[PDB]
RNA sequence: UAGCUGGAGCCCAUUACGAGUUCUAUCAGGUAAAGCCAAUGAUUAGAGGCAUUGGGGACGCAACGUCCUCGACCUAUUCUCAAACUUUAAAUAGGUAGGAUGGCGCGGCUGCUUCGGUGAGCCGUGCCAUGGAAUCGGGUGCUCCAAGUGGGCCAUUUUUG
RNA sequence: UCAACGAGAACAGAAAUCUCGUGUGGAACAAAAGGGUAAAAGCUCGUUUGAUUCUGAUUUCCAGUACGAAUACGAACCGUG
RNA sequence: GGAUGCGAUCAUACCAGCACUAAGGCAUCGGAUCCCGUCAGAACUCCGAAGUUAAGCGUGCUUGGGCGAGAGUAGUACAAGGAUGGGUGACCUCUUGGGAAGUCCUCGUGUUGCAUUCCC
RNA sequence: AUCAGAGUGGCGCAGCGGAAGCGUGGUGGGCCCAUAACCCACAGGUCCCAGGAUCGAAACCUGGCUCUGAUACCA
């Protein structure tokens, strides 16, 4: 069916993007981006692992969907429904086109199908549990960077959950109370905004 | 057997090899094409110097 | 209200338009002089007028801004005689036949061009006759609607009665037969020597003594009928033509007092509740 | 504040009969209003020539005039006089100003004087403070500040307190 | 003409810059313009009259003949093996004068204010400039000296 | 036909003047990068309130009422993005100037210009102006007649199918 | 002053007409896309014919040829204000 | 410390919400005979001063939005020239030079010309 | 594989922007002992799915689909 990912792993094109120009292409393999329990707020999974790519290349959407559901199944199975938030952070919008007597005339070929475009250092997967539980998704994620094309690591990252802070930066903050907790995110308060917007015990310079 | 062809491969080196050249620069600038309104005066004052 | 993308999407417009004062694309085509005169501006006759002044002002444009060199105003013609009824077609009349005899007393040309001595309606121009051509300016309405019987083209009138060169035609001057296409002469004389307030103060004297005494006080008490008004111009005209010439606001409290007061709400607020 | 430069006061009733229709019945109803001001309507054509409501575009549906002053009161009391002064505390518009709709002969002035069908009509009236001449003139325009808005509370304690 | 017409590829040549659209202010049309100085050329997008080819957009020239509402610039363009000294009239919107020779015209009488002020004393001095060179010695007054070191590697 | 080339010369030249270069000053840029927590377009997920009723249960004897409900909506966030998106915005590359082809005085012309010796320019004359950053060095400086060529190919880098 | 949005008004509702507020242009400018514009370049009205005459210049293409188109003067005659 | 007219720079000048102002000036305002204007004296035009500082105008305030400046982001991203440089390649390093941007943090909120005029 | 064609009432087809019909079928009556046939009336449709312009679409054009027909050669 699909053509061999070798066809498809170099960047060599400009980004070709769905728009007013590119139209008829087929809707990517993937649709759901967040999966296990996303609702559960910032103070409940602090321990962050994260799939990070490491070789310039095209990802392709079925290769980034298995690679959720490889390591859903097993997160699943193991340690339960209600200890992993899974987030795939890249998004199939490079568009690859195929071209299927005649030659090369008119070569310009009919869109293919959706990849998305990873770099050096570029945060491909995260998952996000307790660290009790972490373990399970340290394997996890190993169990399915074998769908990726490239080299990987599985990097546990220093921050705070999905958020911007630190471990140690955030429980500083949580104790000082000068954080709003959002849900998945925090958001840090300080010395810009109007007095009268801020909580009676939310004042700070 | 295309018969289309282009490039500017070379055009830098033959541009270059007997110079760019320069037009000399004049004491006296010519005026054609200057205002006519202007050029008129200026014959005039001309044609009555003394 | 409106919202972050608004405010700074938002390109502000001219300080004189944001204000509602100036027609950029009028002003435009006024100063704008050809580029081969290189310097010589165009002198714009600028009259407004408010409610209860007629401002007139010779000026020019420069990069630093516009230079004026003869102002003339309507509450300096007391001075001349006339004291009451400032703002009307006569009293621009006569302001801008003050303003053009100050620009030519300035520029020293009067003598060589007086204008007509008295005042007609009949459309005037001067004849540019000899060595000295009369200076030359371009009228700026501003906002106005510039209608028929416009006390700006009153103000016209008088500059050029004074001399001056302005560029017009008799389409706006009061008393046009619009039907008929010429001005009539004994019209505008009547509005230039303030036959139109005249015949009202008669018409209210009449039939109506209540409106007269609320509505004309000051002519009242300076005691001027309505019968004397043609010869008052006349001796204004002839005075103007002879004689041409501490902490209340807050200052802006400093950063020390405002951060020791920011501190005090703060405190107020969080200690509170 | 009770500086009296900010007494309320009717800017301007405005009457609006749209038919939908044209020819010789949009013709009457512009007499319907000929007789209530004294002042000619001004036909207010249609648009976008939604067809389920039967009007092309471009063509005169409506018929307006605008009335101000002694007659605006005049006939504004009248209005009412068919409301029997009562509005229903939501026709007060947010801003400044409130409207009611009513069957022309409820109104005084004899009915087939032309011969004209009974045309219910839109009464409209914006009050104002003295000073709307600040966002209407010409030249320096700007809005009025907070303190000179006639608002709801103004409005109706405006029209429940006075002028009845 | 040819695949290419007068205002092609200037999507982006010939706009206004951000918040910088609407009216012309007033100063680029009380500059005036002398038979000789030195003007660039810079399109301005909204006035279409007199507008220059995209070409000479960001160039300079000395102004050459000069009409009412147009400047005639005087640039060169290369082209093959040859400058050709091209006039064109631009309205006066699309012309800034250029502050090229600012300094130059500054220092001209810089200098010969001193070779005036030479003249006066020991008639002998070089009013040249010349490029910043070796620097002399000095003393430095030990002050506290701040020992770095390459930093070990945190792989985070 | 233009370009690249030769031949015939000629014209001056170490004062000049020019440079496939740098320096100093000053213009122009929308490419890489960055951006979306900024407009356009795309786009993943929550958090909070809130609708004069987007649709329902249940209380609504009632409404100019609400708890759940799929959720519009607004608010402040969040992941990922653009050759035909951009506020911002490089590097290399572009243009111009760096004096003897400059200025100032005097007294003249104009049929242009100005209210006007007012300007604009030119004209005659007299004065100045240590050569006006570095380096380098004879020049296509001017012209004539004419040849062959107009199938390209490889490489480092940018790049389209 | 446009698109739109908030609130209101007999029949009238999501949408007919009216009134007020906010409205950086999210509308329109015959057409394709891009650029430009808010006392306008858009909408309505007024008077109109410069969509005229003569011959050059310049740009764009470029061999610095023609044509097309465009710009800036000149000498007329005019329109509008 | 003020104002008006004409302004140059066009957000440090805008936007939103507040509080307040001596004199003058501005404005608000009163009228519709005239010239003038429309459906409408609301607007525009002509005439005029009986009041009001209520709006406008002006000034100031906000741990405001925006804007402008700076420090950091960061010698990071990129990038000119060089390597018989590394790696299997994508790419990455070193050598001679240039060098950005968001979020985050701190400050600021107009300058000014010509003419006339008011203060205490 | 490209190039065209047609998609409209239950069926097969009309249709030139103001915008829905032709023949046949469906419905209720009438003639008939009864059914046809015939006579009189009655209801019709997502104008193939998603757009745009356009006083104004079902038609103009563009994307998404199904059936049908064409030209597919020198080696
Ligand atoms: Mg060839
Ligand atoms: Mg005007
Ligand atoms: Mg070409
Ligand atoms: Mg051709
Ligand atoms: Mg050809
Ligand atoms: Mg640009
Ligand atoms: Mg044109
Ligand atoms: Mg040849
Ligand atoms: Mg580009
Ligand atoms: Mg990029
Ligand atoms: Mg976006
Ligand atoms: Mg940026
Ligand atoms: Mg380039
Ligand atoms: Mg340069
Ligand atoms: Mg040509
Ligand atoms: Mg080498
Ligand atoms: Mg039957
Ligand atoms: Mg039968």
């Amino acid at each position: 069916g699909r053509r061999p990912a070798r066809c498809y792993r170099q960047i060599k094109n400009k980004p070709y993007p769905k728009s007013r120009y590119c139209r008829g292409v087929p809707d990517p393999k993937i649709r759901i981006y967040d999966v296990g329990m996303k609702k559960k707020g910032v103070d409940e999974f602090p321990s962050c692992v994260h799939l990070v790519s490491w070789e310039k290349e095209n990802v392709s959407s079925e290769a980034l969907e298995a690679a959720r559901i490889a390591c859903n199944k097993y997160m699943t199975k193991n340690a339960g429904k209600d200890a992993f938030h899974l987030r795939v952070r890249v998004h199939p919008y490079h568009v690859l086109r195929i071209n299927k007597q005649t030659g090369m005339r008119g070569a310009f070929g009919k869109p293919l199908g959706t990849c998305a475009r990873v770099d050096i250092g570029q945060v491909l997967l995260s998952v996000r549990c307790k660290e009790s539980n972490a373990v399970h998704a340290d394997e996890a994620l190993r169990r399915a960077k074998f769908k990726f094309p490239g080299r990987q690591k599985i990097i546990r990252s220093r921050k705070w959950g999905f958020t911007k802070f630190n471990r140690a930066d955030y429980i500083k903050y949580k104790s000082e109370g000068r954080i709003v907790p959002d849900g998945v995110n925090a958001k840090l308060l300080g010395v810009h905004g109007p007095i009268a917007k801020r909580a009676p015990g939310q004042a700070i310079l | 057997a295309k018969s289309k062809n282009h490039t500017a491969h070379n055009q830098s080196y033959k541009a270059h090899r007997n110079g760019i050249k320069k037009p000399k620069r004049q004491r006296q600038a010519s005026t054609k094409g200057m205002d006519p309104k202007f050029l008129r005066n200026l014959r005039y004052s001309r044609k009555h110097n003394v | 209200q409106k919202t972050r993308a608004y405010s700074k999407r938002f390109q502000v417009k001219f300080k004189r338009r944001r204000q509602g004062k100036t027609d950029y694309r009028a002003r435009l085509r006024l100063t704008n002089q050809d580029k081969n005169k290189y310097n010589t501006p165009k002198y714009r006759f600028v009259v407004r007028f408010t409610n209860k002044d007629v401002t007139a002002q010779i000026v020019y444009a420069t990069i630093a801004g516009d230079i004026v060199m003869a102002a003339a105003y309507s509450h300096e013609l007391p001075r001349y005689g006339l004291e009451v009824g400032l703002t009307n077609y006569a009293a621009a009349y006569c302001t801008g036949l003050l303003l053009a005899r100050r620009v030519l007393k300035c520029r020293d040309l009067d003598q060589e061009y007086e204008g007509n001595v008295e005042a007609t309606g009949e459309d005037f121009s001067v004849e540019p006759a000899d060595e000295r051509r009369p200076f030359r300016a371009l009228l700026d309405v501003g906002l106005i609607r510039t209608t028929t019987g416009n006390r700006v083209f009153g103000a016209l009138k008088g500059a050029l009665d004074g001399g001056l060169d302005i560029p017009h035609s008799d389409k706006r001057f009061a008393g046009f037969k619009k039907d008929e296409k010429q001005l009539d002469a004994e019209i505008h004389r009547k509005y230039i020597y303030g036959g139109h307030v005249a015949d009202y103060m008669k018409s209210l004297a009449d039939e109506e003594p209540e409106k007269y005494q609320s509505h004309f006080s000051e002519y009242i008490k300076k005691g001027i009928e309505a019968d004397n008004m043609e010869a008052l111009y006349k001796k204004v005209h002839a005075a103007i033509r002879a004689d041409p010439t501490k902490r209340y606001n807050p200052k802006k409290l400093t950063y020390e007092q405002r951060k020791a007061s920011l501190v005090e709400r703060l405190n107020a607020l969080n200690s509170s509740a | 504040q009770l500086n009296p430069m900010r007494e309320i006061k009717v800017q301007k009733l405005v009457l609006n009969i749209s038919v939908g229709e044209s020819g010789d019945r949009l013709t009457r109803a512009a007499k319907v209003l000929e007789q209530l001001s004294g002042q000619s309507p001004v036909f207010s054509k249609a648009r976008y020539t939604v067809r389920s409501f039967g009007i092309r575009r471009n063509e005169k549906i409506a018929c307006y005039v605008t009335i101000r002053g002694e007659k605006a009161m005049q006939l504004l009391e009248s209005g009412l006089k068919v409301k029997e002064y009562e509005l229903l505390r939501r026709n007060f518009s947010d801003t400044g100003c409130f409207g009611f709709g009513i069957q022309e002969h409820i109104d005084l002035g004899m009915k087939y004087d032309p011969s004209t069908g009974i045309y219910g009509m839109d009464f409209f009236v914006v009050l104002e403070r003295a000073g709307y001449r600040v966002s209407r003139r010409r030249r320096c325009k700007a809005r009025v500040g907070i303190h000179q808005r006639v608002t709801k509370e103004d409005a109706m304690k405006w029209f429940q307190v006075k002028y009845e | 003409p040819a695949g290419h017409g007068l205002r092609s590829r200037t999507r982006d040549l010939f706009a206004r810059p951000f918040r910088k659209k609407g009216y012309i202010p007033l100063t680029t049309y009380l500059r005036t313009y002398k038979v000789g100085e030195h003007v660039d050329v810079k399109v301005n997008g909204a006035v279409h009259k007199g507008m220059p080819h995209k070409f000479y957009h960001g160039r300079t020239g000395r102004v050459w003949n000069v009409t009412k509402r147009a400047i005639g610039v005087e640039i060169n363009k290369q082209v093959g093996n040859r400058i050709i000294k091209k006039r064109i009239h631009v309205r006066v919107e699309h012309v800034q004068p250029s502050r090229c020779n600012e300094e130059f015209l500054q220092r001209k009488l810089n200098n010969d204010k001193l070779k005036a002020e030479a003249k006066v004393r020991g008639e002998v001095i070089s009013t040249k400039r010349q490029p910043a060179g070796p620097k002399p010695g000095f003393m430095v007054e030990g002050t506290t000296i701040e020992t770095v070191t390459p930093i070990p590697y945190d792989v985070v």
